[PDB]
RNA sequence: AGAACCUUACCUGGUCUUGACAUCCACGGAAGUUUUCAGAGAUGAGAAUGUGCCUUCGGGAACCGUGAGACAGGUGCUGCA
RNA sequence: CGGCCGGGAACUCAAAGGAGACUGCCAGUGAUAAACUGGAGGAAGGUGGGGAUGACGUCAAGUCAUCAUGGCCCUUACGACCAGGGCUACACACGUGCUACAAUGGCGCAUACAAAGAGAAGCGACCUCGCGAGAGCAAGCGGACCUCAUAAAGUGCGUCGUAGUCCGGAUUGGAGUCUGCAACUCGACUCCAUGAAGUCGGAAUCGCUAGUAAUCGUGGAUCAGAAUGCCACGGUGAAUACG
């Protein structure tokens, strides 16, 4: 199991890694890449590097917690399109906060 | 003119609304009246309508392509070949399998 | 200049060939380099084994017929003697 | 030199502060993708004398993290053969080299390596 | 299969070597198409008086002590069964357990 | 249920193949054809010669065959002369052991069941010479209408050890067909000689 | 046919067609090479084909001059 | 691990039946080659040419045709021999 | 400024002969035994991975249709031949794959990366013609050199923007190209036009735990030509195994 120490985050490392349906690892790191874009606009407190209140979402081992949190993110951000590679993230903010 | 009528679309894309010309036809007919390939119908002035009427016109246009395939159909089958037997019955020409496939020439799937 | 090609099917054969080859060469002399081993070519194929229904049945059959050649820098009477005790001019 | 997944890597020691070619070409130009810059920094970072000396790398075969691989086994070989104490200390760490995950042979009766086909009742 | 089949197969590859230059040139005059319309033409009546046989058109090559018509390889020019067993007594060099 | 050949998985392993020729891919063909034709042919011809093993080497434009078998005062290259295009020379290799060799053992029980010699006794005699000569494994089996009745069986004798699962045996099998009043009879004899690779 | 050279016809039906010309009178016309095409001598003639069983007529003009001869005569049936 | 006639083992009409394929007997002719007509082709009738290697030269040896007896052929049946 | 040649056998590669990991060592557990866990060394640590390797017998399972054979039958025949047709037919259902139902998407431009295999009664450089399937010319090569042979997803720019729309491609028409005596039942491909259904699938069911599945491409056998099939190879490359 091989991490993105580009910005650690072995948590993003799994979120590429489920955003990397069909094996494509360069346009999900694109993706990403948007995502972190567009979380620089507030960025929180390392918000940009870490999640804090995404983790106690409102649909709940703390790594399997963090796995279906996730799991039921990117379910709730591929649900939609209209410009997905920010849609996504603002669905996701809007789950967070 | 009267048909073809989009909105916000270029003119390649446009210009295969007419039934006769798609993408390839509408591509040669814009290099031969030298009209850019991506400029849009509400920007496109008319004095190159005038002249894409003309260029269209000289090919074949809606009206004629379908009373020429309708000729050519009633043709075949009133000469009564197997290509005409199997358009009379609803049967493939080309020699694709009526077995189990073809059910898009046969017709919905109701018996 | 003067290249001879030789092929076998086992590998202690194909050795021992060019190892008769390199001695008789260094009997004759005239500067013989070392023997050139080429990759090998294989040649596989699967086959049905049955003749009737049986489609997770199949063999896998192997080639390996080993491709060498040497080198010969001038031919002299002693490398034709040598020679008539594939070959490329 | 070193190998990764059927890609052969063959690296020079040169001392430049901040000269990498690979190929005739820039690392920018031939490599990219934001990924194989950092997979190949991972080991410049912590130990290897990321400044005061370079290293000339050509490879053949493979596609993006095959020779990213590669290239990482041939510069940790070059460490090696340059000195065995920073050798042990990447050992120590998560670094050890020559991970055999090559691709499976197709086998006969399936429809890919390890994947049986459908069958109904 | 048959000895009557295997007599067609023989007669066939017989009137194919008999009749092939004659056939060649037809084809080699009916692919140069430079001028001679009516020396096409001819060549096509040639082509036409010549039987049906006599062609690649019709070499099925089967297999040679077998007649089986199909598993057949213009390698070893027999059955799939027959070179299994070839490969099974061992009397054909090389033909080893692959196992890459 | 369905085994593989030990001969024919030892071929690079202890028992090298009966063919050392190498050709390109037509000339291959019709040098298979050839060999395949001359190898029927002999055996036809000399069936009742106790012919066990056929050996060819082809060189260089030269056919050079190899008998390995007992009594070698029976036949004496004329016909793969005059068949094979290419010249052709013979040599016959008297082998020892004449009870340790499976083409051999094979003739004698399909002589002995044409004969009409009960199948236990044939085996169990089979066995036994192949046992006394100072051989370690030897497996007999009999294949189809034990008794020419309408219930076929596969009635196998097993003595000393005949391993088929360890690739440095020295086991030679062999099948062979005998055509009788009640059809065919497919008898396979396995002899195990050493370990040693 | 690849379109390119002469449509081909067979010398049979060829022979035949100067035949009727001559004095066959077009009608008892049987063909078995359906694998001929037409060219513009097969204007209003009578053409058995031999699709099935046996041979079929059926009538040649100008609006089928170019075409295949198993066309006009099929070998499918339906209950 | 491959249907366009072949494959083809099948059906419509024409054929040959010691046979398409292996062998025996007696006779004639070296073998072979160009080519025309009836015909969808299989098939029948012609017109020229070649005539050898050995010669016990009433004939050897492959080859083509004629007549019969053996047989042959069968992808016809029985894996419940 | 092409490994192109001198030069070198350093390095890759090539095929050989060997070596390298065998519970080899330490601690603990375990009836000191067998055996297990952790750790160092070590490229590989507990048969490293994969293929191959199929027990006595079961289904009187399939094959006398590849073949071999006991018996039965045809033997002016069910035997040999010939042309056309069928094997590709179509009220319907089932099976295995492929293409999609697009926005990690389509298309336009430039461009990065192989393994493996095949080739002479063939592959085909290179030029010209052609929007094209391809045609004329033709050196090299039964071959690590010559040819197949331009890999694509990716990268960089641009175009639209959530619609059957620029997704997708069935069907049909006109015209061409290839092999093949011959392309209509009964081949493939290409130029243009038409562009349908399809908007994520019910009860239910199948495969998969690793650089495997998932996705994209290439080659080969078969074959005159004719595969979404089969057999091999390569590119990117997951999540889960508490039980």
């Amino acid at each position: 199991i091989l991490p993105d120490p580009k910005f650690g985050s072995e948590l993003l490392a799994k979120f590429v890694n489920i955003l990397m349906v069909d094996g494509k690892k360069s346009t999900a790191e694109s993706i990403v890449y948007s995502a972190l874009e567009t979380l620089a606009q507030r960025s929180g407190k390392s918000e940009l590097e870490a999640f804090e209140v995404a983790l106690e979402n409102v649909r709940p081992r703390p790594v399997r917690r963090n796995a279906l949190a996730m799991r039921w993110i990117v379910e709730a951000a591929r649900k939609r399109g209209d410009k997905s590679m920010a849609l996504r993230l603002a669905n996701e903010l809007s789950d967070a906060a | 003119a009267g048909i073809n009528i989009p909105d916000h679309k270029h003119a390649v894309i446009a210009l295969t609304s007419i039934y006769g010309v798609g993408k390839t036809r509408s591509k040669a007919i814009l290099a031969a009246a030298g009209i850019a390939e991506d400029v849009k119908i509400s920007e496109l002035s008319e004095g190159q309508i005038d002249t894409l009427r003309d260029e269209v016109a000289k090919f074949v246009v809606e009206g004629d392509l379908r009373r020429e395939i309708s000729m050519s159909i009633k043709r075949l089958m009133d000469l009564g070949c197997y290509r005409g037997l199997r358009h009379r019955r609803g049967l493939p020409v080309r020699g694709q399998r009526t077995k189990t496939n073809a059910r898009t020439r046969k017709g919905p799937r109701k018996p | 200049r003067i290249r001879i090609r030789l092929k076998a099917f086992d590998h202690r054969l194909i050795d021992q060939a060019t190892a008769e080859i390199v001695e008789t060469a260094k009997r004759t002399g005239a500067q013989v380099r070392g023997p050139i081993p080429l990759p090998t070519r294989k040649e596989r194929f699967t086959v049905l084994i049955s003749p009737h229904v049986n489609k997770d049945a199949r063999d896998q059959y192997e080639i390996r017929t080993h491709l060498r050649l040497v080198d010969i820098v001038e031919p002299t009477e002693k490398t034709v003697d040598a020679l008539m005790r594939q070959i490329s001019l | 030199t070193g190998r990764r997944k059927s890609s052969a890597a063959r690296v020079f020691i040169k001392p430049g502060n901040g000269k990498i070619v690979i190929n005739q070409r820039s690392l920018e130009q031939y490599f990219g993708r934001e990924t194989a810059r950092m997979v190949v920094r991972q080991p410049l970072e912590l130990v290897d004398m990321v400044e005061k000396l370079d290293l000339y790398i050509t490879v053949k075969g493979g596609g993006i993290s095959g020779q990213a691989g590669a290239i990482r086994h041939g510069i940790t070989r070059a460490l090696m053969e340059y000195d065995e104490s920073l050798r042990s200390e990447l050992r120590k760490a998560g670094f050890v080299t020559r991970d055999a995950r090559q691709v499976e042979r197709k086998k006969v009766g399936l429809r890919k390596a390890r994947r049986r086909p459908q069958f109904s009742k | 299969a048959k000895q009557s089949m295997k007599a067609r197969e023989v007669k066939r590859v017989a009137l194919a070597d008999k009749y092939f230059a004659k056939r060649a040139e037809l084809k080699a005059i009916i692919s140069d198409v430079n001028a001679s319309d009516e020396d096409r033409w001819n060549a096509v009546l040639k082509l036409q008086t010549l039987p049906r046989d006599s062609s690649p058109s019709r070499q099925r090559n089967r297999c040679r002590q077998t007649g089986r018509p199909h598993g057949f390889l213009r390698k070893f020019g027999l059955s799939r069964i027959k070179v299994r067993e070839a490969a099974m007594r061992g009397e054909i060099p090389g033909l080893k357990k692959a196992s890459w | 249920g369905q085994k593989v050949h030990p001969n024919g998985i030892r071929l690079g392993i202890v028992k090298p193949w009966n063919s050392t020729w190498f050709a390109n891919t037509k000339e291959f063909a019709d040098n298979l054809d050839s060999d395949f034709k001359v190898r029927q042919y002999l055996t036809k011809e000399l069936a009742k010669a106790s012919v066990s093993r056929i050996v060819i080497e082809r060189p260089a434009k030269s056919i050079r065959v190899t008998i390995h078998t007992a009594r070698p005062g029976i036949v004496i290259r004329k016909v793969v002369a005059d068949i094979a295009g290419v010249p052709a020379q013979i040599n016959i290799a008297e082998v020892r052991k004449p009870e340790l060799d499976a083409k051999l053992v094979a003739d004698s029980i399909t002589s002995q069941l044409e004969r009409r010699v009960m199948f236990r006794r044939a085996m169990k005699r089979a066995v036994q010479n192949a046992m006394r000569l100072g051989a370690k494994g030897i497996k007999v089996e009999v294949s189809g209408r034990l008794g020419g009745a309408e219930i076929a069986r596969t009635e196998w004798y097993r003595e000393g050890r005949v391993p088929l699962h360890t690739l440095r045996a020295d086991i030679d099998y062999n099948t062979s067909e005998a055509h009788t009043t009640y059809g065919v009879i497919g008898v396979k004899v396995w002899i195990f000689k050493g370990e040693i690779l | 046919r690849s379109l390119k050279k002469g449509p081909f016809i067979d010398l049979h039906l060829l022979k035949k067609v100067e035949k009727a010309v001559e004095s066959g009178d077009k009608k008892p016309l049987r063909t078995w090479s359906r694998r001929s095409t037409i060219f513009p001598n097969m204007i209003g003639l009578t053409i058995a084909v031999h699709n099935g069983r046996q041979h079929v007529p059926v009538f040649v003009t100008d609006e089928m001059v170019g075409h295949k001869l198993g066309e006009f005569a099929p070998t499918r049936t339906y209950r």
